[PDB]
């Protein structure tokens, strides 16, 4: 389905300012 | 949201606002899971102790809304509710177990750069993502302290080990819930608050780059108190119900 992907971010291959904090928490 | 930051435009496109139709009043948060289904907390609709028991006709929903003041015309959408479904074993008397509800929109919302549905976890996405220490993201227009913002508030919080959540409260906690928050000795703070219930606790999948809604703001004791992590409805544990509602047969 068309979910979890944001036009202004994932679709532009751009990260938001804090999503790295999330990815890093996985390590 | 307590100790969060202003949301970037388009960063939480599945964000939904639950309003009382008349008089106009922001009631809770919510989330877009399809172009016709909106996920929220049951207590945002039914809570007898607070004289709460809304019907479809009493409410409305706003989507793609960036300012509570301004009306981004061809950006935000307003939809009426066709039907409300509250989990049958929703326990409002004791601990808010199964604090989840689904709201079917009268008419479908067209997806845009500002409105998109969030994914619901499958079994293995939950299995890998639901781990203590892993961080999720909570969003809402509710109180900033135990008024509310003019912009959507965002806060990233770590999932707390079940034994710690259980020891943090006298409420009889269940498997259908989970808590998230920072340790007292750790620097950063953060929590959801009144007005935020119904809002999504989401996580980005490191596997496919998609955002999945792992929880729904449900409850807590005060807001952002040391040793008092806020609680969330465990979306995956309640997926069978969501399925039977959206796929009646
Ligand atoms: C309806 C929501 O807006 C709100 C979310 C509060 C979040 N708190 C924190 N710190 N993250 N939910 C509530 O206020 C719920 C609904 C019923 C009462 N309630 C509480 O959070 C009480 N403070 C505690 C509680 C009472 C009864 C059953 C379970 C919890």
């Amino acid at each position: 389905a068309d979910c979890g992907l944001r036009p202004l971010f994932e679709k532009k291959s751009l990260e938001d300012k804090t999503e790295r904090e999330l990815l890093e928490s996985y390590i | 949201i307590v100790e969060g930051s202003d949301a970037e435009i388009g960063m939480s496109p599945w964000q939904v606002m639950l309003f009382r139709k008349s008089p106009q009043e922001l009631l809770c948060g919510a989330s877009l899971i399809s172009d016709r289904w909106v996920l929220t907390a049951a207590h945002c609709l039914l809570y007898p102790p607070w004289d709460k028991n809304f019907t479809e006709n009493d409410l409305l929903v706003r989507i793609g809304k960036h300012s509570r003041t301004r009306y981004e015309r061809n950006i935000e959408k307003i939809s009426m509710l066709e039907k409300i479904y509250i989990h049958p074993r929703y326990n409002w008397r004791e601990n808010l177990d199964r604090d989840i509800a689904l709201m079917k929109l009268k008419k479908p919302v067209a997806f845009s750069d500002y409105i998109h549905p969030v994914c619901l976890p499958d079994r293995e996405t939950a299995a890998s993502l639901l781990q203590a220490g892993y961080k999720g993201r909570v969003t809402g227009w509710g109180n900033l302290k135990e008024g509310q913002p003019s912009v959507l508030q965002v806060v990233n919080l770590p999932i707390v080990e079940r034994p710690v959540c259980k020891d943090s409260t006298r409420i009889r906690i269940t498997d259908n819930m989970f808590c998230a928050g920072y340790k007292p000795d750790e620097g950063k703070r953060g929590d959801a608050c009144e007005g935020d219930s119904g809002g999504p606790f989401v996580m980005k999948s490191p596997f496919n780059n998609r955002w999945y809604q792992m929880g729904i703001v449900s409850w807590g004791e005060g807001c952002d108190r040391d040793g008092k992590p806020g609680f969330y409805t465990h979306v995956f544990r309640l997926k069978k119900w969501i399925q039977k509602v959206i796929d009646q047969f």
